[PDB]
């Protein structure tokens, strides 16, 4: 119960690492933000969802 | 070790945005 | 001109008076000048303070004994602490003067005017029309005395602590913070030490300059009506090519040294005292080599064995 | 209990010094003003 | 372009004055440093209770936030003593998470976001000179402010209360009942003298006094942003200030110079919203704890007393100069007159005195560096280098608004025209 | 044409460092006296003339580091590498102290170098030579404090110590033993710094918050040419805002600028004057008067008198390990205290 | 102990002098044009 | 100390309270990227 | 060149590095060593006495 | 000493006010840049 916890949460820092670097990157840059808009969407969501399954899964810890 | 390789990453990031920007020529 | 309120505002704030009053000069001049008086009267003939609180009085005064190097208004005392004592809140003059009321009578009122000094050089800058931030320099050396009279005051808890306003009083202080503060050792004291150094090295560096490249139109200074020797002196890439950037500088280096040693004696007195590095070094068998640190340390016993005068 | 001849060193030091700038003053201004 | 010196005339080093007269990017700047801000507070709340040694206390280890929360009630049981770091945990993990949607918002108000916003929102558009939109934000962050001090109030009086530490026989988290709503109290809280024995506002004794206050200070600011919202600013006032950007900056910058002595001055001084439990004693807490404990030594197995000022009974010694402090441990061995000696010799309690052993051990003047003293100079050197900005940019604001602050006109300056004094 | 004529047009030509005929005297003794401060602060030690540790190699930070000056046994030695007391032995001589006198003495010939310098490169340019006269006021200094206040005293031992903390207990030796605040020649000092350092900051500001509007940028740095032959900043404003803020104010420049120069010279003079005074125990230390007063009234105390009480606690404090070699041991009783009196 | 008033005939000053010297103002005030300007600050006096 | 679970992000908890610097020296970086235009 | 000092740097830091892990700082410059502060016959600080008959002294001293 | 203290508020209540007072009768336009 606890390494499930462990390795969610060790997503959840790469997705934010992830997003840290990307989002700004795609957003200033011109090219992007057209072909991948829907990417920063996908991204965000997940990062979201991560951290509710990361508040439900510390209960049971 | 875990200490500097996190802050190693954590000093990149920042910078990586700004060569991934130069790179592709945005709005620097 | 239409209202007599209009006229007092006009003459307030006229830059024909000789010298400019201003709105700041409305409560700057009564403060300076009651101050100044208070001064003056206790300097002469102030009876003695008892600053310590335990009935031994210490006299400053010059009719007392003591001459201009010696003379100085004793701070208030120690069982006044940080209370507000003005005139009106001690049973009699004599109480009043025995406590060092005067002292704060002249520290507060000192404030005052200083502070009123500064918005009055804004006030006479935006008056002239001229860019305000003179202020902004002078703010340092009233920064200084607020901390040296009314901040370490606040965080010892009494104005017995404060700076006394003489010679020798402003040695003992100096000593007495070196010894129970260690404030040679602290960075903040030797950033306002180099400011100051830098600051006469540059006043003089840049009065030799100027007189040395002074174009003959001639004493020499009747010749005015109201780089490259420096660039050949050191390394070329060292020089102040724009005038206006070496005065900014000039006019930068001292005063951020003075607001660091200022925010240095604030610091310390809420007990954020200096680097301490006695027993540094030692052997291997346990024994404390001393250094260069640890004979400072041993001055300032020395001197802070002799300031209890109590237990 | 203080000196005695520091009397005589303290108002002379102050009075030939000043006495002199005074002099040395009124005799420009005396020669500014005949000038003129 | 607007982001160089050729088409803006600011350099680089003074380059977020570009960011006064266009809005969407200020804003964006503005939400990203309160991101900075909250992802320092979960941060350094994580940082401290990943620190935490559950057997030192909390001003023992060098934490400053931590004893913020245990002030609240959370984590902590009665005589100070903490229960368990999860509250505390979990407040770090809330702020350090609500950074990154705040990071998001200023970067993007920032980077991709218009640059003006009047264009194209002319609900959130500004010019620093329409007084009415400006007072009306100013209303709108008042009433935010209000809700924010109404929001203590009831986690004071419903959610759990608040840590008291005049709660008989040490401090408790205690429900605040009967806050002080007495405009008496509050106005004489205002308007006392600030020199030694008053205190103004740091010397704020009680928890009910605080409660109350913080209800008079909510409904005064939900009230007066209600009144900026729907009002103008009045002939007077249009008069006297100075209405652009700069000059609201400088006002702001007093007001919170002001607060961050007020702030020094409260962690030097006050044991009440700062308890002794969490942030150390305070200086004066210190010295009389050890006189006290000398006392104390003296009594079992008089020597340790004086006459105050003002004739009271106090404690002797280099302490004399503290007498004006009032602890929990002490209060019960106090009486009318002052501190009783009978009192002390029989109604004193072993909890007390542990108090004042522990307090004279560790002493911010001196009997280790007290959070106390970190807090009180930190606060204090920024508000006096904000004094520093406030009188900056006050003078440049006056400066521009008249049109001499990039030097003076050689074809009029104004002196010439002056006759010579 | 003539060695001389050729040596002197190659010594002149304009490179990046001008060197110079100064520069034969300046470079050599400047980076020797450099390199052996450097030399001293990381690898020699202090125990067997200070009983101290000084070096990196031993433990000591930038601050706590320092060449130490030479043992009391040495007197005032030029502690020749070659000399009677080391005889080549470069491990002796670094032991004796011999690094303080090869830095202390190849530094004096180094500003007397850097002097040459000045006057040389003011005589290529053309302009008067006020710089190497405003040098002559750290000149002073240092041939005051570290040359002649140790030759005065017993040895090279009381002269200052290059370092830090040494200079900080330097400070305080010469408060203890010679009440040097008290001092009038250094009370001129003082004034001289602090208001060199006033003239300064208000010069500077003055010209800043004067500079004519010359460009329509904000930032008003790129308003300046180089070759301007027009003022930068208004003399009228300037003069007219301190005539009517402080009463009186500067009208010629000239005069401003050669003030500017003067207060800090005059200054450091006059501390040299009382270092030199210091040099001989000559000392302002006390006032005969109140030492007589508090003598026949235990009830009369001042400032000064509680100064003098600091000094001598100073001295007795710090005579057994600031002077090791006089084998001071004072015992408990006689050291004086607070409570003792 | 508010503005340090142990005797209500301190709040005589305090009261009086304040009005009075607004009166002075109040006079200024009127012979003004009140009405409103946008700019940064108002050069009508 | 650290919840037992998380105990494990410690050294990420005990860089992140410094972060805030780097953000303003990154803002120096841009500002050099740039050529301090 | 570049590559020249790619090779004499980083040889002349190990060689300064050296020159205090070998021991020879203090052979050369008689820094004592933190074991060799006080000899057994000797419990107090060692100075000089005098000054023409130094080089014996410390070599009497340091001898132990 | 309530003689003294009536005087002494009386004194700064009044510079008080004229201070408050001028920096309230439109300061700002009192530069030589007005029109
Ligand atoms: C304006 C005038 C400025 C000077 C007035 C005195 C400032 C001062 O002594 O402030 C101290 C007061 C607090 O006063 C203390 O307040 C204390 C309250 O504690 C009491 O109440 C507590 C409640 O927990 C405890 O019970 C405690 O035991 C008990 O003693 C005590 O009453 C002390 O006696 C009393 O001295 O802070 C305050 O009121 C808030 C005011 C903060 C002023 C900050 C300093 C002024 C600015 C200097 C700027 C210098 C740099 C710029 C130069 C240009
Ligand atoms: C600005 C322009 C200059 C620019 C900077 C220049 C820097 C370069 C030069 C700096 C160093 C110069 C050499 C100093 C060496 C010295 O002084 O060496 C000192 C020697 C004397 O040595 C001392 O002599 C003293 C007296 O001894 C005599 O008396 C004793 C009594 O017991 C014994 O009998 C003993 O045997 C007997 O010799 C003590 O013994 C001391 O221990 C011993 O060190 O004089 C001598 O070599 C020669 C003495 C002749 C005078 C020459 C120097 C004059 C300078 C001022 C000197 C101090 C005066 C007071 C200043 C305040
Ligand atoms: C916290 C302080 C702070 C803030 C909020 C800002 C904000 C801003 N500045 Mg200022 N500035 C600052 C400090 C700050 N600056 C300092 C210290 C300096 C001196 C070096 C400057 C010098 C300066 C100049 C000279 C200029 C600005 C400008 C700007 C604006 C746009 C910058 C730009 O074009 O980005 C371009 C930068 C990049 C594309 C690279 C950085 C990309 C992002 C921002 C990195 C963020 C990292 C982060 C982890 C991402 C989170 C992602 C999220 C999903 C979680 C913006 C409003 C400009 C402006 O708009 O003027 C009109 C301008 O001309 N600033
Ligand atoms: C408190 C500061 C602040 C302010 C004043 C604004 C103001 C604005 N934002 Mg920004 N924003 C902020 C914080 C802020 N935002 C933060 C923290 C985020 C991160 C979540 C965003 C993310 C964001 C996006 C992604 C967008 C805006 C947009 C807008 C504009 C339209 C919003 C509106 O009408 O509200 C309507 C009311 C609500 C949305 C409230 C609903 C929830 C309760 C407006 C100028 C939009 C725009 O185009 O303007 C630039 C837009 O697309 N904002
Ligand atoms: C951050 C909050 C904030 C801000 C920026 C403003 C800003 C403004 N208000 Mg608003 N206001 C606020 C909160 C705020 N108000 C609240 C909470 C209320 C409810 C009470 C009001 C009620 C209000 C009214 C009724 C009026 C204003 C007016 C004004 C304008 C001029 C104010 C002035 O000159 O002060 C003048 C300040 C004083 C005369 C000082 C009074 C101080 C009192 C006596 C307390 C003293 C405390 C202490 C002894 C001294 C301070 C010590 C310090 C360390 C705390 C200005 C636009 C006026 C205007 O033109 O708008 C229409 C106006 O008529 N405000
Ligand atoms: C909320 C507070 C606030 C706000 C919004 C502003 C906003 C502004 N100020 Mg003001 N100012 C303030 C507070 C504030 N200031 C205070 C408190 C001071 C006193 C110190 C000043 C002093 C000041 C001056 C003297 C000037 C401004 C200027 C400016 C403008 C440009 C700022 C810029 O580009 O920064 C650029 C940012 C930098 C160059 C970075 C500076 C970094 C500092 C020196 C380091 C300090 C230590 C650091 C915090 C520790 C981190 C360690 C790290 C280095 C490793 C802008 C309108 C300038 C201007 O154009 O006027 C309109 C100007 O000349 N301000
Ligand atoms: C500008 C160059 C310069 C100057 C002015 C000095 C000056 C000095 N040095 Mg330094 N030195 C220099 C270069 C210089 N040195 C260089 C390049 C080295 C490296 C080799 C040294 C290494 C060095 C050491 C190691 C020591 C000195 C010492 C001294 C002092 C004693 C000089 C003495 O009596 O020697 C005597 C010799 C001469 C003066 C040479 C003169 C030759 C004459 C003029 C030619 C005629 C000879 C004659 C015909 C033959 C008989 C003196 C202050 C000593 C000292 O005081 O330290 C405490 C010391 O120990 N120096
Ligand atoms: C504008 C420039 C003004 C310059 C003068 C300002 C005041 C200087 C200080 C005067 C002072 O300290 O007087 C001390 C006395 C009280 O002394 C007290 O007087 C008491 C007796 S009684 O109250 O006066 O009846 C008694 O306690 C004792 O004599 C003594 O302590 O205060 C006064 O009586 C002054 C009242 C008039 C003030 C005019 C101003
Ligand atoms: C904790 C947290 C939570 C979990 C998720 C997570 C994403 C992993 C994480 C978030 C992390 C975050 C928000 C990470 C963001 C991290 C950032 C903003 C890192 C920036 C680094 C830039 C540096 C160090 C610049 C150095 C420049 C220097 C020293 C020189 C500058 C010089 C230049 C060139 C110009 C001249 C001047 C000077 C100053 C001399
Ligand atoms: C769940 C979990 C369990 C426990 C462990 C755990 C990992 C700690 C936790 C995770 C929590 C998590 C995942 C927390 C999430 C943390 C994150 C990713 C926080 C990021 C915030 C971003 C900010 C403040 C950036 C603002 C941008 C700025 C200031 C840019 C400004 C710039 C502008 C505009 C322009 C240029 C100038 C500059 C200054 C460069
Ligand atoms: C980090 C840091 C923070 C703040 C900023 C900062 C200060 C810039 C920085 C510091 C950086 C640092 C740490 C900078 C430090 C750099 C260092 C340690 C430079 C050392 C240079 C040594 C020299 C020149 C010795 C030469 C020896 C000679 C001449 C021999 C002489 C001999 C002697 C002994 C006598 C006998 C004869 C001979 C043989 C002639
Ligand atoms: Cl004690
Ligand atoms: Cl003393
Ligand atoms: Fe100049
Ligand atoms: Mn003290
Ligand atoms: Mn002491």
């Amino acid at each position: 119960m606890v390494a499930i916890l462990q390795l969610l949460v060790s997503m959840l820092i790469l997705l934010s690492f992830a997003l840290v670097v990307s989002v700004p990157v795609i957003l200033v840059s011109p090219g992007e933000w057209e072909k991948s808009k829907g990417l920063v969407y996908t991204g965000a969501g997940l990062w979201f969802g991560l951290v509710i399954m990361t508040a439900a899964f510390n209960s049971f810890v | 070790v875990a200490q500097l390789i996190s802050l190693f990453l954590i000093l990149t990031s920042g910078p990586a945005i700004i060569v991934l920007i130069a790179l592709r020529r945005g709005n620097l | 001109s239409a209202s007599l309120w209009e006229r007092f505002c006009s003459w307030i704030t006229s830059t024909e008076n000789r010298l400019y009053i201003g709105w700041f000069g409305v409560l700057m001049i009564p403060t300076l000048l009651t101050a100044t008086t208070v001064y003056i009267i206790a300097f002469i003939a102030a009876p003695p303070v008892d600053i310590d609180g335990i009935r031994e009085p210490v006299a400053g005064s010059l009719l007392y004994g003591n001459n201009i190097i010696s003379g100085a208004v004793i701070p208030s005392s120690a069982s006044i602490g940080i209370h507000f004592y003005p005139i009106w809140e001690a049973a009699s003059l004599d109480e009043w003067l025995y406590n060092g009321g005067p002292y704060q009578l002249i520290v507060d009122h000192f404030l005052l005017g200083v502070c009123g000094w500064i918005g009055r050089e804004w006030e006479f800058s935006y008056r002239l029309g001229m860019r305000p931030w003179i202020s902004v320099a002078f703010t340092a050396p009233v920064a200084a005395a607020s901390a040296v009279f009314l901040v370490y005051p606040i965080g010892q808890g009494s104005f017995s602590d404060g700076m006394p306003l003489g010679i020798s009083g402003t040695f003992n202080f100096m000593l007495v913070f070196q010894a129970e503060h260690n404030i040679l050792m602290h960075p903040f004291h030797q950033l306002g030490v180099a400011g100051v150094f830098g600051g006469s090295l540059f006043s003089a560096m840049h009065g030799s300059l100027v007189t040395s490249s002074l174009i003959r139109e001639t004493s020499a200074n009747y010749g005015y009506k109201f780089h490259g020797y420096f660039g050949r002196l050191i390394f070329q890439y060292a020089s102040f090519n724009n005038s206006r950037a070496l005065h900014f500088f000039l006019g930068l280096w001292p005063v951020v040294g003075i607001w660091f040693t200022a925010l240095g004696i604030m610091t310390m007195a809420f007990n954020l005292n200096g680097f301490n590095f006695n027993q540094s070094v030692v052997d291997s068998q346990g024994r404390v080599i001393n250094t260069w640190a640890d004979i400072l340390n041993r001055a300032n016993l020395g001197m802070e064995v002799m300031h209890e005068r109590n237990a | 209990n203080v000196s005695v001849a520091a009397y005589l060193a303290v108002l002379l030091g102050t009075f030939v010094p000043v006495v002199f700038l005074i002099t040395l003053f009124i005799q420009s201004e005396a020669r500014k003003a005949a000038e003129s | 372009a607007g982001r160089d010196i050729e088409s803006t005339g600011f350099a680089w080093w003074s380059g977020n004055s570009r960011l006064i007269n266009v809005s969407g990017k200020l804003l964006g700047a503005h939400v990203a440093h309160a991101g900075l801000m909250v992802f320092w507070c979960g941060a350094m709340t994580l940082f401290e209770v990943a620190h935490y040694i559950p057997e030192k206390p909390l001003y023992e280890q060098g934490l400053i936030l931590l004893p913020h929360l245990a002030s609240l009630g959370w984590g902590v049981g009665p005589g100070g003593e903490i229960v368990d770091i999860y509250p505390y945990f979990v407040v770090g993990i809330l702020h350090i998470i609500s950074s990154a949607v705040l990071g998001f918002g200023g970067v993007y108000h920032s980077l991709i976001g218009p640059d003006t916003l009047e264009e194209s929102f002319p609900a959130f558009g500004y010019d620093w000179r329409d007084k009415n939109k400006i007072t009306t934000i100013l209303g709108i962050h008042l009433v935010i402010l209000g809700f924010g001090a109404l929001l203590l109030v009831v986690k004071a009086m419903y959610l759990g209360g608040l840590y008291d530490t005049w709660a008989p026989g040490g401090g408790d988290v205690r429900i605040i009942d009967n806050p002080t709503l007495n405009p008496a109290v509050i106005i004489g809280y205002v308007l006392k003298s600030p020199w030694g024995g008053d205190g103004w506002i740091c010397s704020v004794n009680n928890m009910e006094d605080i409660v109350g206050g913080h209800i008079w200070i909510g409904f005064t600011c939900i009230a007066g942003g209600f009144w900026h919202i729907l009002t103008k600013p009045f002939a007077w006032a249009r008069r006297a200030y100075v209405w652009s950007g700069e000059a609201y900056l400088s006002y702001s910058l007093v007001a919170v110079s002001l607060m961050g002595f007020i702030a020094s001055q409260y962690s030097w001084y006050n044991n009440t919203a700062y308890p002794s439990e969490f942030y150390g004693p305070t200086g004066p807490e210190a010295s009389q704890s050890q006189a006290f404990t000398f006392l104390v030594r003296d009594q079992r197995l008089g020597k340790y007393l004086m006459r105050s000022p003002s004739g009271e009974i106090i404690l002797g010694g280099e302490t004399q100069r503290f007498w004006d402090l009032r602890a929990p441990w002490i209060e019960p061995l106090r009486g009318p007159n002052g501190l009783d000696l009978n009192k002390i010799k029989n109604d004193i309690q072993p909890w007390q005195e542990r108090r004042a052993a522990e307090y004279m051990t560790h002493a911010p003047l001196g009997s280790f560096v007290s959070p106390r003293s970190w807090l009180t100079c930190a606060h204090f050197l920024l508000g006096f280098v904000f004094y520093i900005g406030h009188l900056w940019h006050a003078g440049r604001a006056r400066a521009a608004a008249a049109g001499f602050e990039k030097g003076i006109n050689r074809e009029n300056e104004p002196v010439l025209s002056l006759r010579p004094i | 044409r003539g060695w001389f004529d050729l040596a002197d047009d190659w010594l002149k030509r304009d490179r990046f460092v001008f060197v110079g005929w100064s520069g034969l005297l300046l470079f050599p003794t400047s980076y020797l006296s450099i390199g052996g401060w450097f030399t001293g602060t990381t690898f020699v030690t202090s125990w067997y003339t200070h009983g101290l540790a000084s070096s990196y190699l031993e433990g000591c930070n930038f601050f706590t580091a320092a060449v130490s000056t030479p043992a009391n046994s040495m007197g005032h030695s030029l502690l020749l590498l070659w000399g009677p007391e080391a005889q080549g032995d470069f491990t002796r001589w670094c032991q004796i102290g011999g690094l303080w006198a090869f830095c202390a003495l190849h530094g004096s010939f180094g500003l007397i170098g850097f002097c040459l310098r000045q006057f040389e490169i003011a005589r290529l340019v053309g302009i008067r030579p006020y710089n190497a006269i405003a040098f002559s006021g750290p000149i002073a200094i240092f041939v005051s404090v570290f040359l002649m206040y140790p030759l005065g005293q017993a040895s090279w031992f009381f002269a200052p110590s290059l370092g830090v903390a040494a200079i900080f207990r330097f400070l305080l030796f010469i408060q203890g033993f010679h009440n040097f605040t008290l001092n009038p020649f250094h009370m001129m000092g003082v004034a001289g710094i602090l208001g060199a350092a006033l003239l300064c900051a208000i010069h500077g500001a003055t010209v800043q918050n004067t500079i004519f509007e010359d460009g329509d940028a904000a930032n008003t740095f790129r308003a300046f040419t180089p070759t301007q032959a027009e003022e930068t900043y208004s003399m009228v404003t300037a003069n007219r805002f301190w005539s009517q803020i402080f009463g009186v104010a500067f009208s010629n420049k000239r005069w401003l600028h050669f003030f500017m120069l003067f207060v800090p010279l005059a200054g450091l003079w006059t501390s040299a004057i009382g270092i030199v005074g210091l040099a001989l125990n000559l000392r302002a230390y006390d006032f005969v008067s109140q030492e007589l007063r508090a003598a026949e009234d235990p009830e009369f105390e001042t400032f000064y008198t509680k100064n003098i009480l600091l000094n001598e606690g100073i001295r007795s404090w710090m005579a057994a390990q600031d002077q090791p070699h006089e084998n001071f041991i004072f015992p408990e009783e006689v050291l004086p205290r607070g409570n003792a009196l | 102990e508010a503005l340090g008033v142990d005797d209500g005939r301190l709040l005589v000053p305090l009261v009086l002098i304040p009005v009075f010297v607004a009166l002075l103002y109040g006079n200024f005030a009127s012979t003004q044009d009140n009405e409103d300007f946008f700019d940064t600050y108002d050069q009508r006096r | 100390k650290l919840p037992e679970a998380y105990a494990v992000f410690k050294p990420i908890i005990d860089v992140a309270p410094v972060i805030p610097v780097f953000f303003l020296l990154l803002a120096f970086v841009w500002q050099a990227a740039v050529g301090f235009r | 060149y570049w590559i020249i000092h790619s090779i004499t740097i980083p040889a002349l830091f190990v060689a300064g590095w050296l020159f205090v892990s070998t021991g020879l700082a203090y052979d050369i410059f008689g820094t004592p060593r933190p074991n060799e502060y006080f000899t057994q016959e000797r419990q107090q600080v060692p100075l000089v006495n005098d000054r023409f008959s130094a080089k014996q002294e410390l070599e009497d001293l340091t001898k132990g | 000493m309530f003689t003294l203290k009536i005087v002494v508020y009386t004194t700064v209540t009044l510079f008080v006010s004229l201070f408050t007072f001028g920096f309230l009768s439109n300061d700002a336009s009192r530069n030589p840049n007005r029109k």
